[PDB]
């Protein structure tokens, strides 16, 4: 269960910690939030290994992009991303949310979908287990959110999506990107599970 | 099983049928006749299935042959027929049908001619000037249609079924061991010991 | 529905003109002998295209031989171009039953049997098609080396007659062929419709059937 | 070889005596899921041609860039790129007929059905349909989907044949297109009540109209019904 | 396609 | 292994003026294999007449059949089936067998003895009537016989002309048909006469 | 997974004259139990005096008659704009049609025109290139209901003499232009009452040395 | 690969490099042939600066191309063996396509065929 | 094409009158409007023998069970018999019936899937050409319609058949079913489908066709 | 998207109208609220047919039980669809939510999965648009609840359903069981859509 | 195809080979010779898919050739075979590999000793007294175990293979229409012309 | 089958 | 099928 | 495999 919010200050990226091999938790404290650029991170959903190479190859073109014409935006990020999810759709199981802020544009979030689509939203979820939340999330977000508002709903959400899937649980990480800089968060069954 | 022919001339039917049994890669038998008379003057050959052929060739024989004391009175060739004709229409759609096809050669006491039905295992009945079942036909039909003539002589006959087989040896795959000839005439059925 | 014999008098080359699209009669006037030369025939049986197509481009080949080395081209060696193209294709789907019929110096009165498996066989007498059996039944039976060319056209004509009308997958017209140390001649376009009518009465054959 | 995930409906589209109509909701359905609610799936090229798309939304959004890209390439070394050397529907149309049959020829195909409603530079009205396996034709009236089965009769109730057009007025024509469009949204599982409408006319241009919503439905009846049969409460 |  | 295209064969019913014409082929085939050019597909219970195509060991069968329904219909109504009765009959009997059917394209044709009026009536293999003032077709160049009859057909012919009409309906269909032909025979039927005619047709 | 081809219906007839030739189809154009176009043409001029119709697969068919004019263009081009007879476009169609033999045109082909002796001819293909010059052929859809009626008034098949014993033939003879539209009309109005992919409208293209002249007749559009 | 024009006309339209392989050809040993009636003869010249020669496992002069074809050469020994290798792999191409072995005069156009090749490809002398 | 309209003081049903095997048309004018009871009747798709014989079968059920009751017969009664006889046979009946009429309870229409669903509505369409009739129904329909604009809204939606759908064709037949009133059944209400005159007559020459025998066939005793 | 809550003076039903055969809506106005007695009503999801034969069984059923034992209880009418559904669970594809009221028991909600095990519940969410308002209905849902706040509940969880699930939609009806009686209500788009 | 046998005896190798060519239901030839010489003293015989055969057979028949006209030699039967199992080899990983299986008869001059090799179309390699290809073996190698003696002569050889024939002609399901018998000895390869 |  |  |  993944999801990324824009608010005032900028954007919130939101995940889970669960890998699943069937209904084996391969690893329950996996970290879904991926740094492709300074203040560009993405969330993983779909093939461990098929989002790990996609992400492993954007933060190269990211890198490379950097050196020679500086710090790309965050549609530029995304394009990248689709790019890679469009041309290799037929070998590709990669549900991918391309979270970033700029100064000019403030917070983005851009989500692609298994097809390798484009598409730009105020905030976005995916994942197994975002289905169960799409009553709740579209109930409950607004526009222009405080930080602390933004935390809450997310931390609501994923709960509630823990909570219903299997295929989701342990802890849940968010990485917050403002002009301040970016700080990573980290919420425990024991605080989530009772809310 | 394979080979099966029938030729009805002036005068008497003649069934020439091959004497191999093949299973495998071996001719197990070069003397099989694939033959049961079903009364004094009617002769019945049959091809197909392996055990269905004889265990159907047998159980015609034995309700034919309880007719035949029943009403101390032979069945005519006709009658025969559309019995057989009855038992594998009806056997078709049972829950294993007979896979027998079956050529009947009769004489008709009452009517002084000789009758040939080409009965398939379906329950496809029809009265021939000559008849075959299996491959066979797709060389001796159009042998026939050239040769034979409806005034023709039991000798004029034989002759004409030695250029039949003599077709078959030459140009049909599998080694089908020559064949036993039996007539179907006025004075019943008799078998011909050199052909 | 073709065949093609050797005897004393040469070859004789007998075709049906029927086309079948599965139980659908696409045509009953096809040409099923190409002409490639004076000296060489060409019969077409299995994909209508695929026979039509490659013997056609068989007769561009035998021409560029003559050209380049100034001598018509063996039965051997044209069958062998055909034989050798096929064979390249193995496996893909190409459907092709062919004798290819001619006279040569060297050789003689020739046949040669070539399918899209690769096989090619050298032999005096072939049946090839669906109604193949039907004419070889009939051909076999009524085939000597001393047959007349009058009896021999007649027995070629006469075997596909055999095969159009038990074969549902035959029939249309007969188109005969004779093959001389001359060269080949035409022998006529014949209508099974009225071939049958005549042969049943003046031969007093096909007695299965209603008159 | 595809499957499409990301897809739109309905295109429906007619022509009347000046100009074209098209019109396609505002939905990228995933599934069953009504995933994405703000997807335009028409796709104005330069003032006299608008690509209505069904189909892939991946693969509209790479036709989207591909149109983007023409306008670009048309204007290299064009002095008249805004005159009598800018692009025609029928170029437009053609170029994209081209990629498709060349795209399932390479059993890779764009998961699209498209329909190119523009004006011509004499005036004449420009409508024609494409799809996925390269397949061209044009009528009075195109719908792809749902708008083939439900929308192409309603609209060839007022032009059924090409004699009628002249007789359609634009207003008569919108009417159609609208009443065709809350049919789809009554019928249609993979629908949406928001939706675009596109006017293309020989005097007044190009209209883009957004966020249109079907409205004057009929519901009340519902109260009135009970059950399957039987039940009388 | 067709195919005598 | 398409039953009703194994043994092939065609009937065609027309009407006319004061009369009706049923017509099939002879052909009774093993698919490629021609094995009978006697095979008639026509049968007649009193004055009703039935055609059937398909799979042969089933026309045989239904043959037999209505000819034994039709036999104990006469002995307890004491007259004789007509044809509207009749098709109802085959109807019937079909539909019996839904989900095990007769592999057959059966074609009732005859006059109404009291009424007078030409009938006639196709079925499919499970039952359902296909009742029609022109014509009705059934076999293996149904699609032939549709095409032929739906050009050559006009209203109220006399029975010599029905005849060359119906004739040259079948066979040119059969022609165009490779499990199709072998011979055909024509039933020209008038009130209280009915004529039987064996066409010559091309043999392949 | 994915399936490249289609069906798009529709049926087509090429008849030929002593001095002229006809190619009609009709208009409707469907996919599954929809009508795409009730006026979407598929018999083409291709110049030179040949008309063509390619029924089947339409994006197929669109695919080879715009490759067989193209075929034309070149031929002007690198033969000093010498007329490529009727028997030559034939065999170059045979070409384009066996050069995708492993991946087929689905298509049914359909040429009609003038020999170079001035007589009318039409040649008719199968979807690999296997081709032959023929008086009549009916393509596509209805093929089967019209190619039979044809055999019986175009080319007299089973009609003897009147008194003959059945023993003389109808003797052949050519057809009017007159004669051939009334049997081409009748065979589309006979396929459209029994075809549910046949009707809407018919487009006849009639070739004499003269040019190429159209005709339109509406159908039923149910 | 290598592409350069070494074959090439000179202004008086010579090409030098096909004149120079003459003079290489005139520099080898002497090769004769005659034919009579009813057969053909080839003489070969071999010098006799050379003793302490096996004559057994030295290169034999004349090559059989096919049991009914010979090859006697003048010129550059190296450059021979290449183009009786290829008239032996064309000598059984051709018995393999056309069933019958070559005619000379066939083997003959085949072997000046390559021979040609070589004066106007690039990067070959 | 099979369609259902309520009205005032009533129901009416229509259907198209084409039958078709494959692609080829094998009834031009066959009736799809069946009478289960006088004043109950149904409109069928589906396969054409199993909603005749469904029909039949439950039409003769409900005379019996009339006779048996003194009662003129519910279309309730109809729709439980159909639906519990398609529900046995788990859809391989496939019959698709639009079930309509008048009883002493008032006027109904109900549609049966072969699977054994039943719905209640206003209007309904069911078959091929169910889309482009239902495009015009949800077009045209209105509360409190009249006897002739319901029979011009059905006859309507089943034109939309006739003419886009390539299943439906030939001509438009009606029943109208008002209370208190015989229900009357339009056989051929609208023909828009006839067949223009042919450019030929193709009457042959008498001995055209070659014959080889003729004879006398007996049908009497 | 069918539900039933519990609530203070008894419970309600509620269900969309959509009736779908592929992406083609047969009804747009289905009644998807059966009553199998006075003041015990069902919620029927997965086959139409299906459903529909149970439902109409189970009424029979308890009409019978009524002639005999007298009115009987929810969880007997529960006990009924669940003998149904689990017996014949191999040629059943029905998800049902059984609610009733008593006047001793008040108020009860059983739901029948697929499986055709039985669960008493506080409140019960079934069909395919159910998955999008598991998070909403947990978060949002209390126990003694008021009739209004019930009606919102159920109003507000069936909207968001109907908004993602493209297998729902139509009006919203609701049935409302108490000891006053029983009470039919009906939600159109117009209102519902802009909540 | 289908018959190939081997036996090498004192001074000889001797290979007989089915004269039948069929296809379908129809024996298209009844003198076909199912062999190649290869080199003066070497002799393959081929059995296998239709084309391969003769494909592979001249194939093999034009190296070998190639090979003594370019040293003026001839390769000894063991290199010959050595060279035909590596093209076998090499075929079966082949993207169309030849179904081809071959036994090669050869008099090695420099041992003056016969040799027999049978290899399958997976290029496996044998040296044998006797040898067989498809279901041949399955009569021949048991008769040949019996009555094979290693030190005997040609006409003893001719008269051993003479009992295997008569076993298949006996035994075999399918007419193979006789043997093509050659010897490969001292002196070269000669055909028995009467057999 | 016959099936509008 | 019919099938919320 | 590993696959939230
Ligand atoms: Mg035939
Ligand atoms: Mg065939
Ligand atoms: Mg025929
Ligand atoms: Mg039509
Ligand atoms: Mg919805
Ligand atoms: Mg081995």
């Amino acid at each position: 269960s993944i999801m990324a919010v824009t608010f005032k200050d900028g954007v919130i990226l939101g995940a889970d910690s669960r890998t699943t091999t069937g209904a084996y938790i391969a690893n329950r404290v996996t970290d879904k939030l991926t740094r492709v650029h300074d203040k560009i991170w993405c969330c993983r959903s779909g093939s461990a290994a098929d989002t790990q190479a996609i992400a492993d190859i954007v933060q190269y073109h990211l890198e490379l992009y950097t050196s020679q014409y500086g710090t790309p935006s965050t549609e530029t990020a995304a394009s990248v991303f689709k790019e890679l999810c469009y041309e290799n759709k037929d070998n590709l199981t990669a549900g991918i949310i391309v979270a970033g802020y700029d100064d000019k544009n403030k917070g983005e979030v851009y989500t692609i979908p298994l097809g390798g689509s484009v598409h730009k939203l105020p905030y976005a979820i995916a994942g197994s287990g975002s289905t169960f939340i799409y009553g709740y999330c579209d109930k409950n977000f607004r526009e222009n959110m405080s930080k602390e508002e933004t935390v809450d709903f997310i931390k609501h959400s994923l709960s509630q999506a823990i909570k219903w899937d299997g295929s989701s649980g342990g802890v849940i990480r968010m990485v917050v990107l403002t002009a301040a800089g970016v700080e990573r968060l980290i919420f425990y069954p024991d605080e989530y599970e009772q809310l | 099983m394979d080979i099966i022919l029938g030729i009805r001339v002036q005068d008497s039917v003649i069934l020439a049928s091959s004497k191999a049994v093949t299973r495998g890669i071996s001719v197990l038998k070069d003397s099989d006749d694939k033959t049961r008379q079903l009364s004094p003057h009617t002769l019945m050959s049959f091809a197909g299935e392996a055990g269905d052929t004889v265990q159907f060739a047998e159980y015609i024989q034995a309700n034919i042959q309880l007719y035949s004391i029943r009403e101390d009175y032979e069945l005519s060739p006709q009658a025969v027929s559309s019995f057989v004709r009855q038992e594998l229409a009806k056997s078709i759609r049972s829950r294993r049908p007979y896979q027998v096809n079956v050529l009947i050669g009769g004489y008709d006491k009452k009517k002084n001619k000789p009758e040939l039905y080409q009965i398939d295992y379906l329950g496809t009945k029809v009265e021939l000037p000559y008849g075959a079942h299996g491959y066979s036909g797709f060389y001796t039909f159009s042998l026939l249609d050239h040769h034979y003539r409806p005034d023709m002589t039991t000798e004029e006959g034989l002759d004409l079924l030695k250029l039949c087989v003599q077709e078959l040896e030459k140009r049909m795959p599998m080694d089908f061991k020559g064949v036993i000839v039996k007539i179907v005439d006025k004075d019943g059925i008799r078998q011909v010991d050199d052909f | 529905t073709m065949l093609a014999f050797r005897f004393q008098g040469g070859i004789i080359v007998a075709v049906d003109s029927r086309a079948t699209a599965g139980n659908w009669v696409a045509s009953q006037t096809v040409k099923k002998v190409i002409e490639i030369n004076p000296f060489l025939l060409g019969t077409m049986a299995g994909g209508a295209a695929d026979c039509q197509f490659w013997e056609t481009w068989l007769g561009s080949q035998c021409r560029l031989h003559e050209l380049r080395e100034k001598e018509r081209i063996s039965v051997a060696a044209a069958s062998k171009i055909l034989s050798n193209l096929v064979y390249q294709y193995k496996g893909a789907g190409l459907s092709m039953g062919t004798m290819i019929c001619g006279y040569t110096r060297k050789e003689g009165p020739t046949i040669y049997y070539v399918d899209s498996d690769g096989t090619r066989l050298k032999g005096d007498i072939f049946c090839v098609g669906s109604g193949q059996t039907f004419a070889y039944g009939v051909l076999d039976s009524n085939y000597k080396w001393d047959l007349s060319v009058e009896d021999a056209l007649y027995l070629g004509k006469r075997s596909i007659l055999a095969a159009a009308h038990r074969d549902a997958y035959s029939g249309g017209s007969v188109n005969l062929y004779h093959v001389t140390e001359d060269g080949w001649i035409y022998h006529g376009n014949h209508d099974v419709g009225e071939l049958f009518w005549k042969v049943k009465e003046e031969e007093g054959s096909f007695n299965n059937v209603i008159g | 070889t595809q499957q499409p995930i990301v897809t739109g409906t309905s295109v429906i589209s007619m022509k009347y005596d000046n100009g074209v109509i098209i019109a396609a909701d505002n939905l990228g359905s995933y599934g069953s899921l009504l995933r994405f609610n703000g997807v335009e799936r028409l796709i104005p090229v330069g003032d006299n041609t608008v690509v209505g798309i069904s189909g892939d939304i991946s693969d509209m959004q790479h036709i989207e860039r591909l149109l983007k890209d023409l306008v670009t390439e048309n204007a290299y070394d064009n002095p008249l790129a805004d005159a009598e050397e800018a692009l025609e529907p029928s170029y437009i149309f053609e170029y994209l007929a081209t990629v498709m049959y060349q795209r399932r020829s390479k059993m890779n195909p764009l998961w699209n059905a498209i329909i190119v409603a523009g004006v011509q530079s004499n005036g004449d009205q420009f409508l024609r349909y494409v799809n996925l396996l390269g397949v061209t034709y044009s009528s009075p009236t195109l719908a792809t989907g749902f708008g083939a089965h439900m929308a192409n009769p309603l609209l060839r109730k007022v032009v059924d044949r090409e004699s009628d057009i002249p007789k359609t007025t634009v207003q008569v024509a919108e009417e159609a297109i609208v009443n065709a469009m809350r049919v789809l949204y009554y019928r249609d599982a993979r629908s949406s009540r928001n939706f675009s409408l596109a006017i293309i006319d020989k005097n007044t241009g190009l209209t883009f109209k957004k966020n249109l919503q079907v409205e004057n439905m009929k519901w009340d009846f519902a109260k009135d019904i009970k059950g399957y049969g039987t039940q009388k409460i | 396609x067709a195919y005598x | 292994s398409d039953p009703s295209s194994i043994n092939g064969g065609i009937v065609v019913a027309m009407t006319g003026k004061d009369c009706v014409a049923i017509a099939c082929d002879l052909r009774l085939g093993s698919q490629s294999l021609g094995v009978s050019n006697k095979f008639e597909k026509i049968f007649h219970y009193g004055h009703v007449f039935l055609g059937i195509t398909g799979l042969a060991t089933d026309v045989t069968t239904l043959n037999e059949m209505f000819r034994y329904k039709t036999n104990l219909y006469k002995l307890k109504e004491e007259r004789a089936i007509e044809p509207e009765t009749f098709t109802q009959l085959v109807s019937s009997s079909l539909y019996e067998r839904r989900f095990g059917p007769y592999f057959v394209g059966p074609v009732v044709a005859g006059i109404n003895s009291k009424s007078g009026k030409p009938f006639i009536a196709g079925f499919d293999l499970i039952g359902c009537i296909d009742e029609a003032k022109d014509f009705i077709v059934s076999g293996t160049a149904s699609d032939q016989l549709f095409g032929m009859c739906e050009s050559l057909y006009e209203p109220n012919l006399e029975p010599e002309d029905l005849f060359e009409t119906i004739s040259q309906a079948l066979l040119n269909a059969a022609d165009r048909d490779a499990l199709s032909g072998w011979g055909a025979v024509v039933y020209i039927i008038k009130k209280d006469e009915v004529v039987k005619r064996y066409l010559k047709m091309r043999q392949d | 997974q994915f399936n490249p081809y289609g069906d798009n219906g529709g049926t087509i007839l090429g008849i030929a004259g002593e001095d002229f030739a006809v190619l009609a189809g009709d208009t409707r154009n469907i996919t599954d139990y929809s009508i795409n176009s009730r006026y979407e043409p598929k018999v083409f001029d291709c110049g030179d005096n040949i008309v063509m119709s390619a029924n089947g697969f339409a994006a197929d068919g669109d695919a080879l008659v715009k490759r067989f004019k193209n075929s034309v263009k070149w031929y002007h081009f690198d033969h000093n704009d010498k007329k490529l007879s009727i028997n030559s476009a034939a065999r170059n169609i045979q070409h384009l049609l066996y050069g995708k033999r492993f991946f087929p045109y689905y298509v049914h082909t359909i040429i009609a025109g003038l020999d170079e002796d001035g007589k009318g001819a039409v040649y008719s293909f199968d979807p690999v290139g296997s081709y032959e010059r023929e008086q009549c052929r009916a393509g596509g859809a209805a093929a089967s209901l019209i190619m039979p009626f044809l055999d019986n008034q175009v080319n007299f098949k089973n009609q003897y003499e009147p008194g003959t014993n059945g023993k003389v033939k109808k003797p052949l003879k050519y057809l009017s232009v007159e004669e051939v539209i009334k049997l081409v009309r009748d065979s589309f109005t006979s396929a459209t009452e029994r075809h549910i992919q046949v009707g809407d409208g018919l487009e006849i293209l009639i070739v004499t040395k003269d040019g190429v002249r159209k005709e339109f007749y509406e159908l039923k559009r149910d | 690969g290598y592409d350069r024009a070494l074959s090439i006309f000179s202004p008086d339209g010579h090409i030098f490099q096909v004149e120079y392989a003459l003079e290489a050809v005139k520099r080898g040993t002497c090769a004769v042939g005659v034919k009579g009636k009813n057969c053909v003869v080839l003489g070969c010249e071999r010098r006799s600066t050379l003793k302490l020669q096996d004559t057994r496992i030295t290169p034999s002069k004349v090559s059989k191309i096919d049991s009914h074809v010979v090859l006697s050469f003048s010129g550059l020994n190296a450059d021979s063996r290449i183009l009786i290798e290829k008239a032996r792999v064309e000598a059984q191409s051709h018995r393999l396509t056309l069933e019958d072995p070559v005619t000379v005069e066939y083997l003959t156009r085949y072997v000046a065929g390559v021979q040609q090749r070589y004066t106007q490809s690039g990067g070959v002398r | 094409t099979i369609v259902g309209v309520k009205f005032n003081n009533g129901v009416v049903i229509a259907a198209d009158t084409r039958s078709t095997q494959g692609p080829i048309v094998a009834d031009k004018n066959c009736a799809k409007l069946h009478r289960i009871s006088p004043k109950i009747w149904c409109a069928g798709a589906g396969t054409a023998a199993d909603t005749e014989a469904v029909t039949q079968l439950i039409g003769s059920n409900i005379e019996l069970h009339s006779l048996y009751t003194s009662r003129e017969p519910r279309v309730v009664s109809a729709l439980q018999m159909l639906k519990q006889h398609l529900f046995k046979y788990q859809g391989h009946i496939g019959a698709y019936l639009i079930v309509a009429g008048v009883d002493p309870t008032g006027s109904h229409l109900f549609s049966i899937h072969a699977h054994g669903s039943t719905d209640v509505g206003y209007y309904l369409s069911l078959g091929s050409g169910s889309l482009a009739a239902m495009a015009v129904l949800e077009s045209h329909w209105k509360q409190d319609l009249t006897k002739e604009e319901a029979i011009k809204l059905a006859s309507d939606a089943i034109q939309a058949g006739i003419w886009n759908d390539l299943g439906s064709g030939s001509n438009v037949d009606v029943c109208v079913m008002e209370i208190g009133k015989d229900a009357e059944y339009l056989r051929n209400y609208l023909t828009p489908n006839v067949r223009e005159e042919k450019q030929k007559s193709y009457k042959f020459p008498r001995g055209t066709t070659a014959v080889l025998k003729e004879s006398i066939v007996n049908i009497c005793d």
